């Protein structure tokens, strides 16, 4: 989102309880995170993700490989299929991850 | 069917494409008969390789390989190395066999009768 | 060794892959396809959308029919010089230097 | 451009009228003139649309099976012949000039006169 | 009864003299070897009819044209009268009135353009029951315009009926102007190669003459099995719209979706579609649609739009340059205004800057006009950065509220999960059929594949960018897309001075695939005289096991002959064979010679000309 | 006996003729006929008209330029080889095998 | 163009000639019911020696 809080519109992807949740209900964020709505498709592992903003679209692309290695981003090759590409109809200019 | 109308409308640059093809296509097959056909006969050596010393074997047809090729030819073919929207490649009049043919004929004449048949009767 | 053979079947590989890749041109139209244009539009405009499409591919098999030709005389010169060695040199013993 | 509309009256159920218009500015054989209604004191409406030829008619779901279309090309007129005529039709009916050609869509950027059309029994 | 019109129904196609020339006419003629009805009763009038009577004593008077037995041509002893009336016609025996077995005549009988024109020929006759052998052309005798359409005839009263149906004809103009020859060009394989090259006579050789593409036999269409309709009524008609600048998007998906409803719902004073003709979308399929529905004034309507520029397009609600969908506005003055004006309806009227295509603002920071920090001091220097709406149906009708939806849709080659009402059919495979895909209309040969698509690819492609691979939108198979077989026709002829007889060549066919006027046509299409070789499948010449030399050359080392009479197709032999008693001490030296003389011909120049650039082009003009 | 002289009047002939009967092709316009589309339409519909007819009709002389200027490099290079056998083969003996 | 006399018989239902090229060459005059040749008006090129 634009502002972190309950003046912008902020989408959330959270994974708990065995179940995704992508809002995109500008909810209030403390500063150390870990209200009016759009939608809800409330539904080592190294994990690559790619996200983009285009016209109404948020695509997300992702990949999963089996890794064992530390410290850095590995080598080798792989692509990023992609999963799903939320109607999200926001402006953005900053985000934060979750823990 | 409205491209194909409205292609009709543009005069015949389509016979005229499919003219310039058809004849280059037919200059390549002119090119190959003058290059090689060049003899009349198809002259055979003689069965026993006495040619004084001289062992022209490695650029005789060997009768054992399928293509009846000499060996510096079949490393000639192997050193050198489809959808369709109205493309099409013709195959060409003489095939390489025929080549290697012509080839082997003017070989044979050249080693049993030198220069005499490019002139007249093999001597 | 054999570069000029070989040059010869590439030329002909490429310049024809070329004109391949050439039916997927817009040249200004919606689509590089025909059937899209034809399932998507009244024949009124459908019409020139064909026509921008035709225009493009006429100036393409054209232009491939122009170099085509002009590369049959570069190999009808060598096959001609061709001839001309297997006449002077086969069938005989030539008295022309270095030829 | 100029239009001015011919036709109209008062109409009992079953009976039938026809309006005519000519453009005149532009030849009008490549324009598409649709016809539109607006009862009076509510939205206007789109009764029916012809294609530029005259080939393809296409009219709005209520009029579907009873009215018929028919323009001339060469005295550039339009005409409308309504059957089934009822008091549902009453309206003030519109040819309008379709700003554009070879085309479709329906929709009028300019309105001509108008009809005063009144149904009654 | 029938009969066989050998060689008639030529007439002259136009006024217009030619000479020495063969000309190359696409009109209505009688096609040559045609079955042809025999009379001694009402009778169709297809497109033109060929009329042929014999008789000695005028047994026949005229004829009848017309659908509801109108027009009258007859000839009594002396004179004839034409004119159309309505007639108390089973006869036996106004808009105008022109009231003007040894003998044979011939009547072409043609209205097109409403235009009726009469073509006649008479000609001496010593025969009996047969049409004679010969050529005559028909001369035009009278042009009425009646401007009546005709669909049966029938004549005045043995004689001959025979109908033209369009065909090409290569017709042969003497120096006296009158053609003594005619080529039916779709004849058989010999005539169309006639047709090629413009000339009654072929030298030996081999000649392409056309292109053969096997045809669909059936069409395909395949469609997801959704039931649902698309609620497109809880879109339209609905409670109530957002304001303007905060526009709803309500998604539609997984359902068919009629437009129809769209179209027959006569309440729409502007529907106008902007990437697709409307009269489309019923067959179409799309990947996602987008309802965006909102209130504005008729005359700010003219905003929402693909590229254009204004308030609601900058500050507001933006359609890009590349929009892809229909634009949907109605009046709904009844259901959107207040008595006392009504300000529910409001805009985002002072912004910082422009708004990128489908892109929401719900910003509440005081916007700044003068140069000092609004610090949330409403009034001078500072404004709301909104704008409201007065609603009274007492004003003009360019300011009454108009609910507007744009109903944008992606027509990506995607998923597709909305299509509209078409009814799937059974999948047919290894058979070139007009396939319909998610409105990925194309033919070819369909059949099973050995790939792998991803679980979100659609179809796939080829280096052309054209689709060659397709997964089925109801039972998820990936199906090989080939498309059908073709090559060219070639035709192997000896010279025609030699034989009428030819060979036919298909190239880059399998002489399987291989099944034209019948009786002539297809006798070069089976039989046991059909041969396949490396240049394609070749019809019409025997694979004999000789070897010769090569007289007309096929291709891949294939030349065929005209020997003992037919066709041959034999493997070319290079020339005679040899042995040249070579050995070690043997020489062999001529003992007497020859002087030959021979000839080479070398072309040295060529004609010389000069096109001028505006003589050319443009003219006089 | 004689066709290596024929085929280049005939050649030359049928691409005069060709020419010409491009000159009688709309070119997806109205009409071929300047005059009437100067007669029928306004000067600004007229002239999209005339310039689509100046674009085929230039391109026609272009491909029939072309196809001459290919043709006279093979007469000339058979204008070479006759210069070069009226040289060698009359002018004195030649000693080169089948020349 | 210039209009002259010639001498090829048009059939009796012909009005116009043509060439090879299907350029108008001949006319039959509506009045005068002969036969004329259409020649076209003189074009040439100037050269400067």
């Amino acid at each position: 989102g634009t502002t972190l809080d309950s003046k912008t519109q902020s989408l959330l992807i959270v994974n708990n309880a065995t179940n995704v949740v992508i809002k995109v209900c500008e909810f209030q964020f403390c500063n150390d995170p870990f209200n009016n709505c759009t939608f809800e498709y409330v539904s080592k592992n190294l994990r690559e993700f790619v996200f983009k903003n285009i016209d109404g679209y948020f695509k997300i692309y992702s990949k999963h490989t089996p890794i064992n290695l530390v410290r850095d981003l590995p080598q080798g090759f792989s692509a990023l299929e992609p999963l799903v590409d939320l109607p999200i109809g926001i402006n953005i200019t900053r985000f934060q991850t979750l823990l | 069917t409205e491209c194909s109308n409205l292609l009709l409308q543009y005069g015949s640059f389509c016979t005229q494409l499919n003219r310039a093809l058809t004849g280059i296509a037919v200059e390549q097959d002119k090119n190959t008969q003058e290059v090689f056909a060049q003899v009349k006969q198809i002259y055979k050596t003689p069965p026993i390789k006495d040619f004084g010393g001289f062992n022209f074997s490695q650029i005789l047809p060997d009768p054992s390989k399928p293509s009846k090729r000499s060996p510096i030819e079949d490393l000639l073919f192997n050193k050198v190395t489809q959808k369709f929207n109205g493309l099409t490649v013709l195959p060409p009049l003489l095939t390489d066999e025929m080549i290697a043919q012509y080839t082997s004929a003017l070989l044979a004449g050249t080693i049993t009768s030198g220069w005499t048949f490019g002139a007249g009767p093999a001597l | 060794a054999l570069g000029k053979l070989q040059d010869v079947v590439n030329q002909n590989a490429q310049a024809l892959n070329t004109l391949v890749k050439q039916l997927s041109s817009n040249f200004g139209a919606i689509s590089s396809v025909l059937n899209d244009i034809l399932s998507r539009l009244d024949p009124p405009e459908a019409e020139v959308q064909i026509d921008r499409l035709i225009t493009g591919r006429l100036q393409s098999l054209q232009t491939y029919v122009t170099q085509q030709l002009i590369r049959a005389a570069e190999i009808r010169a060598s096959a001609n010089l061709a001839a001309t060695k297997m006449s002077e040199c086969v069938l005989g013993q030539s008295k022309r230097v270095d030829f | 451009v100029q239009l001015v509309e011919s036709g109209g009256g008062l109409v009992q159920a079953g009976g039938s009228l026809r309006l005519s218009c000519a453009a005149s500015g532009f030849t009008f054989s490549n324009y598409v003139m649709y016809w539109g209604r607006q009862a009076p004191g509510k939205g206007r409406e789109w009764v029916s649309g012809i294609d530029s030829d005259g080939s393809d008619t296409a009219y709005a779901s209520s009029v579907k099976g009873r009215f018929t279309i028919s323009r001339d090309n060469a005295k550039n007129t339009l005409y409308l012949q309504m059957n089934n005529l009822k008091p549902e039709d009453t309206a003030l009916y519109y040819c309008v000039k379709s700003k554009s050609p070879w085309t479709r869509s329906e929709f009028d950027d300019y309105w001509g006169q108008g009809t005063q059309v009144t149904v009654s029994s | 009864a029938y009969t066989n019109s050998f060689t008639r129904g030529v007439y002259y196609p136009d006024k217009v003299f030619r000479s020495s020339v063969l000309h190359s006419t696409q009109d209505l003629f009688l096609p040559f070897f045609s079955n042809v009805t025999w009379f001694h009763p009402v009778l169709p009038f297809n497109d033109g009819v060929y009329f042929a009577s014999t008789e000695k004593s005028n047994i026949i008077r005229g004829w009848i044209f017309g659908t509801t037995l109108s027009l009258l041509i007859v000839n009594n002893a002396t004179n004839v009268v034409i004119k159309v009336c309505e007639f108390q016609f089973d006869p036996f025996l106004c808009t105008f009135e022109y009231v003007s077995f040894k003998n044979l005549r011939e009547f072409v009988f043609k209205n097109i353009d409403g235009y009726f024109k009469i073509y006649s020929k008479h000609t001496p006759i010593n025969l009996v029951r047969d049409l004679p052998q010969g050529f005559s052309a028909l001369e035009p005798l009278v042009d009425l315009p009646i401007g009546i359409n005709i669909t049966r005839f029938q004549t005045l009263l043995a004689y001959y009926v025979g109908y033209l149906q369009p065909r090409t004809f290569l017709l042969k103009y003497n120096e006296n102007g009158t053609i003594t020859d005619a080529v039916d060009c779709a004849l058989d394989p010999l005539s169309e190669t006639k047709c090629t090259l413009k000339s009654f006579t072929v030298e030996k050789g081999i000649y392409q003459t056309s292109n053969f593409r096997v045809q669909p036999t059936e069409s395909i269409v395949r469609f997801p099995n959704i039931t649902n309709l698309c609620p497109f009524g809880e879109v339209f008609n609905a409670t109530r719209f957002a304001s303007v600048y905060a526009w709803n998007r309500k998604r539609i998906s997984n359902c068919v979706a009629d437009y129809s409803v769209l179209y027959n719902s006569a309440s729409f004073s502007t529907f106008k579609c902007y990437g697709v003709s409307p009269t489309k979308l019923n067959d179409l399929c799309f990947t996602n649609v987008y309802a965006d529905s909102f209130v504005i004034r008729g005359d700010e309507v003219r905003q929402i739009a693909p590229g254009q520029t204004g308030k609601i397009a900058d500050y507001n609600y933006k359609l890009p340059d590349d929009f892809t969908g229909c634009v949907i506005a109605w009046n709904s003055n009844n259901l959107d205004s207040k008595v006392g004006g009504n300000y529910n309806y409001l805009y985002r009227l002072f912004r910082k800057s422009n708004l990128k295509p489908f892109e929401r603002d719900i910003s509440t920071e005081i916007y700044q006009a003068g140069s000092t920090p609004c610090n949330g001091v409403e009034g001078f220097n500072c404004y709301f950065p909104l704008q409201s709406y007065g609603f009274q149906p007492t004003n003009g009708v360019g300011y009454q509220p108009y609910r507007v939806v744009v109903l944008s849709f992606e027509l990506l080659h995607a998923p597709a999960t909305v299509c509209g009402p078409k009814k799937s059919t059974n999948l047919v495979k290894n058979k070139c059929v007009n396939f319909n895909f998610n409105g990925l209309t194309g033919t070819g040969v369909l059949t099973e594949s050995n790939k792998k698509f991803l679980p979100f690819q659609q179809f796939g492609r080829d280096i052309a960018d054209t689709t060659d691979a397709v997964r089925d939108p109801q039972t998820l198979e990936i199906l090989d897309i080939t498309p059908c077989s073709f090559g060219g026709v070639s035709v192997i002829t000896p010279g025609t001075n030699t034989s009428n007889q030819v060979a036919v060549l298909y190239q880059d066919v399998n002489c399987t695939e291989v099944p034209q006027l019948t009786p002539t046509w297809r006798v070069y299409s089976t039989g046991s005289n059909v041969f396949q070789t490396r240049a394609g499948c070749l019809i019409g010449a025997e694979h004999v096991n000789n070897s010769y030399e090569c007289d007309i050359p096929i291709g891949a080392g294939i030349c065929a002959s005209y020997q003992t009479q037919s066709i041959i197709a034999y493997t070319m032999s290079l020339g005679a064979e040899n042995s040249v008693a070579y050995s070690n001490n043997s020489i062999a030296i001529p003992t007497n010679f020859t002087i030959s003389v021979t000839t080479e011909i070398l072309p040295v120049s060529m004609t010389k000309t000069s096109v001028d650039c505006t003589m050319y082009i443009c003219g006089d003009s």
